């Protein structure tokens, strides 16, 4: 049993209809103090795998250097690692969740909620969530902590159920994921109003949009707002 | 606790009452009467907080007496009870309340009947055949539940008390040193000297 | 919280962030820290919003009847009702106040009544959660006697640090200046104070 | 819960979800949660429902009296300061947490006040535990210059997000709309999306199915 | 400190006909007033004409079913292809449990099947290994609510002959599965009315000598 | 430890065709011990009735105020409150305790002698009124009364028939409460009539 | 729960209550308390349920394994003692039961052994265990005699629990019988509370304070 | 906690211990002999936590009876109670302890004097005269201090147990049933089958 | 305590105060901060001096093997030494560390290890409790490829506020500069950083 100290935020994410889209800022917080700003928590398997992770940043890493490794033993004595052999999103998603649970299981979990976002090699989308309890769930949307409770009503109201998923599209999709994240820079106290964007589309492949901004925010209104009730000026 | 119970056959309440004050790890007496007389017709038993216990049953007597001498009349056993629930309903919302419970046997002189209530420190109020407080209903209400009958006469009541008494002494961890018991009827209150073995 | 009072050559200025957080939930991301207790007298608030709220409505009232019968009152006077509530008052109360006012013969004046409900008078001030992270910064900037223009800049330029660092910082800046010449209110938004 | 304001170009609508709950249970599946303070001052309650009602209440006669007293129209910052100043002086123990809007000769207002007893100013407000799910949608689609439609529309649409994804949220979308020249407007059941599909049986049980012992005629005429 | 539990929600329910068994459950997995996914499976095929479900905190339950899958699979490896009979993975599934009796498995799991003679089966199973064979039995958020409806239309408990005084009680004629899945349903409609972690889907699952089919109805998504 | 599940008990409120019902269990004990199966937790002042679960002395207590307070409005308003009234006097008066509360769940049934309208109601500890139109529960076994009644029931039932819904309701929810049970009674309430049933129940 | 056994001329008599529950939620209203052993030996659950029915299952299976070893029915005394001695080895652990192993051996004669998890195991004439005890125990000492015939004995076992079942909220649904003879045990039905009560208070005139 | 005497007379040491077994609320025995004979010659009473009570005593049973059939001799009193004592004072300091009192009553036939021992669950040894454990020693010491003689007959002992157990049977609170006597001399170890009124 | 790591155009630079205390006293005022676990491999110690050094001379010795078998190791390598210390007992440390090093081929680097046992290179990093007062004055003068007087100034101004605001930092400031040059030591007292 142990306590966060460096945390991610919020990870949000939506299946599109040929793929999947995934963001989270790039924040690691202490506590108030907004710590780190540098920090990558979208990190990519392969080209047809992105897993997000918030929570504790030190077990993010290690969850990193366990990846790495995942991909490195796969290739061994495997003529096909690049081809029907590879990594599925699948695989490294029920290895992930293996170890959380496990870890859970021994009283001393690795401190994070982490979704993996993917195309399968038949074309599937792929999105699932696994946390330190080791608990885990899929939806059309999926988002972690503050995202939970501010993205997943705005991302929803574009794929409510399964049926509308083949009707979104890329750019629907990340645009309704932008807008997500600007809300969360409005209302969550530990979110950093950069970000890392990745999609994984089974024609386009893995895009990895790095050092994004919220823009266009509206902030304008605050001039006409003064005092608390009565005051006048 | 102390061992409180009521039985009310067909022309009058019986009560009886262990006779054991413990305090701590000796037993102080066993001969204590935990009852009063509130009225000519009416006695109370009671069991529960040392102190607490006599003080209220008192302070109770005190104001039935002073009643009955404002109005040279003796209240009913409903109208006694009512009382008393509400004394102990107030209590339980005060900055110390009064931790005891009650069993008031009466018999009601205009209806010509004998009456039981059960009050708990709470003020929670019942009226039954029978009754008790603390564990003993645990281990004797299986044998009233069984024979008992509204028309038994006050012989009757004594031997299913009895019975209740054995059964009592013989599941019942502590030695509360026999019971005391009185019946209440239309002539008033009399201690039954001879329970010793009845 | 992030909020600060500066005394320079025509007055004083007075800044906060625009944020009240319950937990990490942003509950107002436009909140007004500056509140006029009096013409020429206004204070900064941080510590319970619920608290300062009370506090503040209370001495403006007070202020009012001062006024009603001996005048316009100073503003060490006005520090001197703050304090009174919040030291009686201490172990009710989570407020911590920066006092400022103009007054033509004592000019800009700043007073910090911090959470045990002590008084104190400075050149500049600085408050919340936010300002232990611009401690240095301001050491090291401030100056006696500055401009309005440099004040309003050490202002925006403390706060934005104090609101980078400071989770519990955020939105916009608000300022108030404090001069002869009257009452101005200043805002600066996100867009030009981060980028600083 | 979900609760929200929103201010329009000529006055301020507040709209509110009808579900109760105790715990996990839906006590009241079309409660109201909109209360009126005065004529055209109302108010949308969230936390301890008897104390947001009861307190809607209090102010709410005291508001009367007052109008009654200075011959004028209630204003909406005096209903605030009774109510504030109520909820100060118990610490919070009062759990009432409340969005109040209303027109009055000042103007339109918006308001949301506390438990502890702070009051805060927007265009755009929301409380309870759909609070986040609305929240998100305002600062989705609000703008400056709202008509009525339009504040209406975004109003409740902003509960709709927390009867959806909030469980604390549910039922239907109640509506009142205050303008600056007329009389405010009630819309009670504004939008009902949750109309229970009909039953796959009649539970209808045979007469006599019920075993009784005894039965009589209770008096009622004294 | 940490805590390894959760709660996941939901609700399943389990009947058993003369020559089928049904074993249903919403499709909702929430955390707190958060809904996680409308459509989470939570009932499943096991192998063997065996249905289960373990419910309460779904890491848990998970692993459960998982654990206990390849448990069926394994009893074909030792035991040359051999059918595992539900009384068998009954007893199977309570060493299973008790085997965590000093950190148990937060559910409480059920499983349907046909006995060794063909007839409708249901185990209802403790978080550490208690169980029983019932006729029916509901857990879970709403398994409150639902039980005593069950015993009244399914068991007919209360229900005596029109005029006989409730000297004679209604006879115990058996449902057939298209009366059964109506109860189900109508079960899991007024679950969703009052429990605020039910709703969104209903997947049952039914099991007749023929094998297992499923069947999918929407439920209330507030 | 709980106030409001030492004794035990349950109410139901339902509305019919010029119609409502109250009905409620007998049981009175302490914790695992039956104590009374003749506790009634029903009770009327005028036309209107009044059900309450929770603990006993405050059952009791409250009984004997609103009996207190109808009697005094009975003698300055020259005629019996009604349901609406009665419903916003039983809320004051049980929030005027709002923080020393009287641990109970009330709930109040009859019809407007003027309206004919039925109309029944339900309270929190702290006198909130929640005013359904269909039914209101109260008591140990209120969520296994939800279930019954959200099931079981139907508008515009006539009168026979709200009598079989309503014991049945209450009938199966008790039998799946350790607290409830030992009797039952039910009131069936018209404009001019009302009937008292005695139920036929497990006495387990 | 109300579990209780008892020794007389004809054996054994054990009845049991049925009912389950979690606070005040009634679980179950048919549940079994009795555990059969072998055909032999008879075991009574009380308190935890999956801790009784568990470990004596075993027992089972331990008894069993002794017969093959032995090729001689194990004795009453030997089947409690690894209970016993099992659950020793857990004190303080958490266990949580309170039952009575009991048979019928050429050896021993009619044998009951009351066995906890506290680890005491008691060798007696009649036990009462559960929220229901002292009920039973009421009207079993003041009924019990040694010469009682297997139809009074099963008689009084069975109001026993139903007296029980009447005044504990944690005890009732049905009764459940069992006759334990030298040649194995004889289940003798199982009894709804319901139906029971209404038939022996017109019977027998008791529960006279109820009204029916 | 139960009832534990003993007293060391002329030429035999008696061992008095309570019948009841209590469980909380009832009590589920009232003919429980709290005792186990080590060896022809030494007999030992025990009173403590539930289970351990008699795991410890039968424990101890089998170490003896083992080391008599090895060595074809009874260990001395004395000898079977340093064993005894080593024993507890392992337990007092492991995992989980044996939480045991127990009075070990033997006679010594190679010296020819009966021996009295008494050791609490921390492996406390003493010889004594006569003692007790738990409360028991509380109501009986001022009496065994004040009619006890090391020249007393076994008749003798029996009076004074019995005026022990009246003292007991009148002002402690719990009713232990009355206690099983049991006599360890020369010749053995012999029960009083006749207590119940002697 | 307030301690900092530097890179520059250079290499890299280390600073510390001086300070280690017991409640409010102070037990050490000359202590020495500035560990070297290898030849051009140094690293800043703040929370615990008996776990950071602990740790310390773990890595000392791991870099000593590491370097009789396969040679000088890279800055990144010593960091990674220390980060699998402190991540994999977390539990029972509380060390806050930071690792500079000079490389030929990759000049100087700066790793800082916080609490959790996570890892962060970056340009300079600043820690423990002195440092929060300082983040928004670094944050204002730091500057990338400064030359060594400049980064001397840097770390001596920063770490003064840092001592002025922190009762828990005080005595001198220590500075190692790591160059191809070689290793220089530096000291400051009182009397200079004081009046800066
Ligand atoms: C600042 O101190 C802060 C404000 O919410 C509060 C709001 C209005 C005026 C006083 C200042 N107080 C708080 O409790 C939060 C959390 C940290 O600081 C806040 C942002
Ligand atoms: C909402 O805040 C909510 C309502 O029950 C309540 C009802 C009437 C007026 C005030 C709001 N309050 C609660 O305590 C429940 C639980 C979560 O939120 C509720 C649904
Ligand atoms: C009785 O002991 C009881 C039973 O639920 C339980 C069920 C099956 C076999 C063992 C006995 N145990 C309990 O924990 C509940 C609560 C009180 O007693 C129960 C009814
Ligand atoms: C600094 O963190 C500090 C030092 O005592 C310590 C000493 C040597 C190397 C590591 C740093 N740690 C402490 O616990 C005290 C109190 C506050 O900070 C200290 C001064």
């Amino acid at each position: 049993t142990q306590q966060p100290i460096v945390t991610g935020t919020s990870v949000i994410s939506m299946k599109y209809d040929n793929g999947v889209i995934i963001a989270a800022d790039n924040l690691g917080s202490y506590g108030s103090l907004l710590r780190f700003n540098g920090v990558e928590r979208l990190i990519p398997v392969g080209d047809n795998t992105v897993v997000g992770i918030s929570g504790d940043i030190s077990d993010m890493q290690h969850i990193e250097r366990l990846l790495k490794d995942l991909v490195t033993e796969n290739a061994y004595d495997n003529p096909l690692a690049d081809a029907e052999e590879a990594l599925e999103p699948s695989y490294i998603f029920e290895y992930l969740a293996t170890v959380m649970y496990q870890r859970r299981s021994k009283m001393n979990p690795l401190w994070n909620a982490i979704i993996v976002a993917g195309v399968q090699s038949n074309g599937d989308q792929f999105l699932r969530y696994v946390n330190l309890l080791g608990v885990t769930y899929s939806s059309p949307t999926l988002a972690t902590g503050f995202g939970a409770h501010m993205a997943n009503p705005l991302l929803r109201k574009v794929v409510d159920r399964e049926s509308d998923i083949p009707k979104t599209t890329v750019q629907v999709a990340e645009e309704a994921i932008v807008n997500a994240m600007r809300v969360l820079y409005y209302r969550d106290a530990r979110s950093s109003r950069n970000f890392s964007l990745a999609i994984i589309d089974k024609n386009t492949g893995l895009t990895f949009k790095k050092n994004l901004q919220v823009e266009n925010m509206k902030w304008d209104f605050a001039k006409d707002i003064k005092g608390y009730g009565t005051q006048k000026i | 606790m102390d061992i409180i119970l009521g039985i009310r056959v067909q022309d009058s309440v019986i009560l009886a009452s262990s006779k054991a004050v413990t305090r701590g790890i000796s037993v102080l007496k066993d001969s204590d009467d935990k009852t009063r007389q509130l009225s000519p017709h009416t006695l109370m038993s009671f069991a529960g907080e040392a102190g607490d216990t006599v003080q209220f049953a008192e302070y109770i007597q005190a104001n039935i007496q002073l009643y009955s001498i404002r109005e040279d009349y003796e209240l009913s056993p409903q109208a006694v009870s009512s009382f008393v629930r509400q004394e102990l309903a107030k209590s339980i919302r005060s900055r110390r309340p009064y931790q005891v419970n009650v069993l008031i046997g009466g018999y009601d002189k205009k209806k010509n009947k004998p009456e039981l209530y059960q009050i708990d420190y709470l003020g929670t109020k019942v009226e039954l055949p029978y009754g008790a407080h603390g564990y003993s209903g645990f281990y004797t209400f299986s044998l009233l539940d069984h024979h008992y009958r509204p028309d038994m006469t006050t012989e009757e009541g004594l031997d299913l008390l009895k019975l209740c008494v054995q059964e009592l002494e013989k599941r019942m961890p502590m030695d509360f040193k026999g019971v005391i018991v009185k019946i209440v009827d239309k002539d008033g209150i009399r201690q039954v000297d001879d329970f010793q073995a009845q | 919280t992030s909020i600060m009072a500066v005394t320079f050559k025509d007055g004083v200025i007075l800044g906060a962030d625009s944020r009240t957080t319950t937990g990490a939930y942003i509950a107002n991301r436009v909140t007004d820290k500056l509140t006029r207790v009096h013409d020429k007298i206004w204070c900064c608030r941080s510590g319970s919003a619920a608290d300062t709220q009370a506090i503040a409505d209370i001495v403006q009232y007070h202020l009012e009847l001062y006024t009603s019968q001996y005048g316009t009152p100073s503003t060490e006077t006005a520090a001197s009702v703050f304090k009174e509530l919040c030291y009686e008052n201490k172990d009710n109360l989570t407020a911590g106040i920066i006092v400022a006012g103009y007054d033509d013969k004592n000019k800009g004046e700043v007073y910090t009544i911090p959470l045990g409900g002590s008084v104190h008078k400075l050149p500049y001030a600085i408050a919340g959660s936010g300002s232990t992270f611009i401690y240095g910064y301001c050491d090291k900037n401030f100056r006696e006697n500055m401009s309005k223009e440099e004040t309003v800049d050490f202002i925006k330029h403390s706060l934005s640090q104090a609101i980078k660092w400071d989770g519990s910082s955020g939105g916009v800046i608000r300022m108030v200046v404090l001069t002869a010449a009257g009452v101005e209110r200043l805002i600066f938004y996100p867009d030009e104070y981060e980028q600083l | 819960t979900t609760i929200v304001g929103v201010k329009f170009n000529n006055g301020v609508v507040i709209a509110a979800d009808t579900r109760s709950t105790q715990g996990p249970i839906v006590a009241d599946k079309n409660c109201a949660k909109l209360h009126r303070i005065s004529p055209k001052i109302w108010c949308a309650g969230a936390g301890t429902a008897a104390d947001t009602e009861a307190v809607t209440q209090l102010i709410g006669s005291n508001i009367e009296l007052h109008s009654l007293y200075t011959s004028r129209e209630p204003r909406v910052v005096s209903a605030l300061q009774m109510l504030k100043q109520h909820l100060f002086k118990y610490q919070g123990h009062i759990g009432a947490y409340l969005i109040v809007a209303g027109v009055d000769p000042t103007g339109s207002h918006l308001f949301s006040i506390h438990a502890h007893g702070s009051t805060d100013v927007g265009y755009y407000l929301s409380l309870g535990s759909g609070s986040l799910a609305a929240m998100a949608v305002l600062e989705s689609h609000w703008k400056q210059d709202l008509t009525k439609e339009e504040a209406i529309k975004l109003a409740s649409d902003a509960i709709q997000a927390g009867i959806w994804n909030d469980l604390g949220s549910g039922s239907n979308v109640d509506v009142c709309v205050m303008e600056i020249g007329k009389d405010a407007e009630y819309l009670r059941n504004y939008l009902t999306p949750n109309v229970r599909e009909e039953k796959q049986k009649s539970y209808k049980f045979p007469r006599g199915t019920t075993a009784v012992l005894k039965e009589s005629i209770v008096n009622i005429c004294d | 400190q940490f805590n390894p539990y959760g709660d996941n929600g939901g609700t399943i329910l389990g009947i058993a006909g003369e020559d089928f068994a049904v074993l249903a459950g919403d499709t909702r997995n929430i955390t707190d007033y958060s809904i996680n996914s409308r459509y989470e499976p939570k009932v499943f095929d096991c192998g063997d004409n065996i249905v289960m479900s373990a419910n309460g905190f779904a890491a848990d339950g998970d692993a459960l079913v998982k654990r206990f899958k390849n448990s069926v699979k394994w009893y074909h490896f030792d035991h040359n292809d051999k059918k595992l009979s539900i009384n068998s993975a009954a007893r199977n599934i309570q060493h299973l449990l008790y085997g965590k009796r000093f950190f148990p498995y937060y559910v409480h799991t059920i499983i349907a099947g046909l006995d060794e003679d063909g007839k409708g089966a249901v185990y209802s199973f403790d978080p550490v290994g208690s169980y029983e064979r019932e006729q029916c039995r509901a857990g879970g958020a709403a398994a409150s609510l639902i039980m005593p409806f069950l015993d009244n239309q399914v068991n007919f408990k209360n229900q005596y002959e029109p005029g006989t005084n409730g000297k004679v009680k209604k006879p115990l004629k058996y449902l057939s599965v298209e009366e059964v899945i109506k109860l189900v349903r109508d079960s899991f409609t007024s679950a969703t009315e009052r429990h605020i972690q039910v709703g969104d889907g209903l997947e049952i699952l039914i099991v007749t000598k023929d094998g297992v089919r499923k069947e999918f109805y929407e439920l209330k998504r507030d | 430890s709980d106030p409001s599940s030492i004794n035990g008990g349950i109410v139901v409120a339902m509305t019919g065709k010029d119609c409502v019902a109250i009905a409620c269990d007998l049981r009175l004990g302490s914790q695992s011990l039956g104590v009374s199966n003749k506790f009634e937790k029903i009770f009327h002042y005028g036309h209107v009735f009044l059900g309450i679960t929770g603990l006993a002395t405050d059952v009791t207590t409250l009984n004997e105020m609103f009996r207190y307070k109808t009697n005094l409005y009975k003698l300055k308003e020259e005629r019996a409150i009604e349901p609406e009234t009665f419903t916003q006097l039983v809320s004051s008066s049980l929030y005027e305790r709002r923080f020393g509360p009287y641990f109970v769940g009330p709930v109040v049934a009859g019809i407007n002698s003027k309206s004919g309208k039925p109309f029944i109601a339900g309270f929190d500890l702290i006198g909130c009124i929640d005013e359904a139109k269909d039914f209101i529960v109260s008591g140990t076994a209120s969520d296994q009364l939800f279930g019954m009644c959200e099931s079981l029931y139907e508008p515009n039932l006539e009168p026979e028939d709200l009598f079989e819904t309503i014991s049945q309701a209450l009938l199966n929810a008790a039998d799946r409460d350790a607290l409830s049970g030992w009797g039952a009674v039910v009131y069936i309430i018209k404009k001019d009539e009302v009937v008292k049933r005695y139920l036929k129940m497990r006495q387990d | 729960t109300t579990t209780l056994a008892f020794r007389f001329q004809g054996g054994i008599i054990v009845a049991v209550d049925s009912r389950a529950t979690a606070g005040n939620w009634v679980a179950s209203q048919t549940v079994k308390k009795v555990i059969e052993i072998n055909p032999f030996l008879l075991g009574t659950m009380a308190g935890g349920a999956a801790d009784c029915q568990f470990w004596e299952t075993w027992l089972g299976s331990q008894c069993r394994l002794h017969e093959l070893r032995e090729k001689e029915r194990i004795s009453v005394a030997a089947a409690s003692k690894i209970l016993s001695n099992l659950v020793y080895q857990y004190k303080g652990a958490g266990l949580s039961m309170g039952t009575m192993i009991c048979g019928y051996t050429r050896k021993e004669g009619p044998t009951i052994y009351y066995v906890d998890s506290d680890g005491t195991r008691l060798k007696g004439d009649i036990f009462c265990v559960g929220s229901g005890q002292t009920f039973a125990y009421g009207v079993l000492d003041s009924n019990y005699k040694w010469d009682l015939s297997v139809e009074d004995a099963l008689y009084l076992g069975k109001r026993s629990i139903l007296a029980a079942a009447h005044r504990d909220a944690y005890s009732g649904g049905s009764v459940n019988l069992y006759h334990v003879t030298e040649d194995g045990w004889i289940y003798h039905g199982n009894h709804d509370v319901g139906e029971l009560f209404w038939k022996v208070k017109e019977e027998e005139g008791s529960f006279n304070n109820v009204i029916g």
